[PDB]
């Protein structure tokens, strides 16, 4: 489907943000 | 912080995605 | 529609820019 690239990029960005969020939760 | 702001922006873009159509 | 799509794509690029700054700081 035509929106596929955008959706994939969004999922990848969330994957990256999840990693930052988990790091911060610990780090504090 | 900036990270939490990006989480909000990302969650807004997930909402907008649901509205998007190519038709 | 096309306008919403355009804005979304631009916001995505900005989001990736923003996440990169956070990633580089963490690394």
């Amino acid at each position: 489907h035509m929106l596929d690239n955008f959706m994939k990029q969004l999922l990848k960005l969330e994957e990256s943000l999840n990693k930052l969020e988990l790091e911060q939760k610990v780090t504090n | 912080g900036p990270m939490e702001e990006q989480r909000e922006i990302l969650e807004q873009l997930k909402k907008t995605l649901q509205m998007l159509t190519v038709y």
